[PDB]
């Protein structure tokens, strides 16, 4: 028989790393009350650099969200360990895409929750990190194999500006497959 | 069973490794590091350089002392209990009161 | 909880890691440096070399120093707070006023 | 239907070499108002070295366009962090 | 805002790097090289060494001095200007009158 499925809002693959960190329902997913949300271009190893960026969130309260290609195991420990002691609510994403198409998504995930891409790539450090630079939403939540954003407070002209630029990007190359990604 | 430096030598005991205060309640991982801070369980006689006697060093046993972890730096078991064997010029400071 | 290094040894508190100033507004990139000021905030007795007494050391708590940061300068962590310790001789000179 | 383009005013190949700064209008591309120019013979690696260029556009604030046989990742770093941070705008 | 260099440190300030003096109004291309004369703007105390008190270093400020652009140079900025640190063993001699 026929199927159709609708995903409405920001929804895509790539589900959370380490399992052992668990909120209030169950099924595995976890969800995030007017979450805070990191984003990257590389992966990591050091967590003691991340102080300037993870205590801030202690002296908020707020729970966090980071996205990057990959989170090493140490970090993985540190936190799991801090959510498990219930002081910090985070979670860790390997990268969707690949090369020009990850980061090419990032951007849109900056964009529509507000905040602006950090990127090893620019001048800017994973140490060189502000309260600007790191989006926020209402509600995230985040199973196994999928990651859904629900609703970020990134205003509607922003994604506008963007709709239409990849939009424009859309208006060229040929094959479709090309224009279906970008679609 | 108490040991004997000798001369310019001290001994102290290891604390925590990586003693966890990072944050105030954030538990790090290992990052292939150690804990620096000790406290002086043994002290040896003195510096024998410049042959003029033997002038003591500058820390007394029961000191609480932060150090490197250098080349020099041995670990031993007494009364199956790791301690630290180094020397003066290793050792960096002490914290008082 | 204030330290005290064992002579010669000096404790200084890093500033800003490469203080943004370079044009006035424009920041500039990493290019694999750090930054060599800091203030000083402890102070050893001196020296101890060539057996003679103990000289003091030409730089005292509170001062801003301009310094090399050579081998001997290790990191520590009090108060949780990022220090650096250093020698006398690994310091080149001072900013007053 | 047949359509006629014509472009007035010096144009050659060669686009951007960072899409990363975008201006007012969309595609990337961006246009520059009152803009200055800077040419060179030399490749470059350096960013300091632009003192004496981009402290007289920062006494100025009017946005710059430089041309060399190209400009390195670091330098891409530093231009794009100043036109992402809107201090200053430049191509 | 003035410096102070810490004993035996001499601070200098660099000449214009490969000064244009090539056959008289030939101007000279970079070879990979630097400039050996500068001028001191900063003398330390003295030497430390050898214990007895401090005795003070042959070269004062105002003094037009030819070095070695060794590896204990540093550079620095002072008032938004290129400034050389180094040692009174690096440098090579004075030219004077």
């Amino acid at each position: 028989q026929d199927e159709l499925d609708v995903v409405e809002g920001m929804q895509f693959d790539r589900g959370y790393l380490s399992p052992y960190f668990i909120n209030k329902p169950e099924t595995g997913a976890v969800e995030l009350e007017s979450p805070f949300i990191l984003l990257a271009d590389k992966k990591i190893s050091n967590i003691r650099e991340m102080l300037p960026v993870l205590e801030a969130v202690a002296k908020a309260g707020k729970p966090l969200l980071i996205i990057a290609e990959d989170v090493e195991g140490e970090a993985l420990a540190t936190l799991v360990v801090n959510t498990m002691r219930g002081i910090v609510k985070v979670a860790a994403v390997k990268a969707p895409g690949f090369g020009d198409r990850r980061k090419a998504m990032l951007q849109d995930i900056a964009t529509l929750t507000g905040g602006t891409v950090i990127s090893e790539e620019i001048g800017m450090e994973l140490e060189k990190a502000t309260l600007e630079d790191l989006g926020q939403a209402k509600r995230v939540v985040i199973n196994k194999d999928t990651t859904t954003i629900i609703d970020g407070v990134g205003e509607e002209a922003a994604i506008q500006g963007r709709v239409a630029q990849i939009r424009q990007q859309i208006e060229e190359a040929t094959s479709d497959y090309d224009r279906e990604k970008l679609q | 069973m108490n040991i004997r430096p000798l001369h310019d030598r001290v001994i102290v005991k290891r604390k925590e490794v990586e003693t966890k205060s990072a944050g105030g309640i954030v538990l790090t991982g290992s990052a292939a590091a150690k804990s620096t801070r000790g406290e002086v369980l043994a002290v040896g006689n003195g510096r024998i350089l410049e042959n003029g006697e033997v002038k003591p060093l500058d820390v007394k046993v029961g000191d609480i002392v932060i150090f490197n972890d250098g080349y020099g730096v041995k670990s031993e078991k007494i009364d199956n209990e790791e301690v630290l064997i180094m020397s003066e010029s290793d050792i960096l400071a002490i914290v008082e009161a």
